[PDB]
């Protein structure tokens, strides 16, 4: 989920993106 | 962009910058 995405690894700037849209 | 961790707060930063405008959650 969102702080796991990016705190459990580094992430991508499209996985970044995932968030709104 | 960044290559790091963003453990909620920075996120918040990381995502204000790139859906900000948009707005996320």
């Amino acid at each position: 989920g969102i702080v796991e995405q990016c705190c459990t690894s580094i992430c991508s700037l499209y996985q970044l993106e995932n968030y709104c849209n | 962009f960044v290559n790091q961790h963003l453990c909620g707060s920075h996120l918040v930063e990381a995502l204000y910058l790139v859906c900000g405008e948009r707005g996320f959650f």
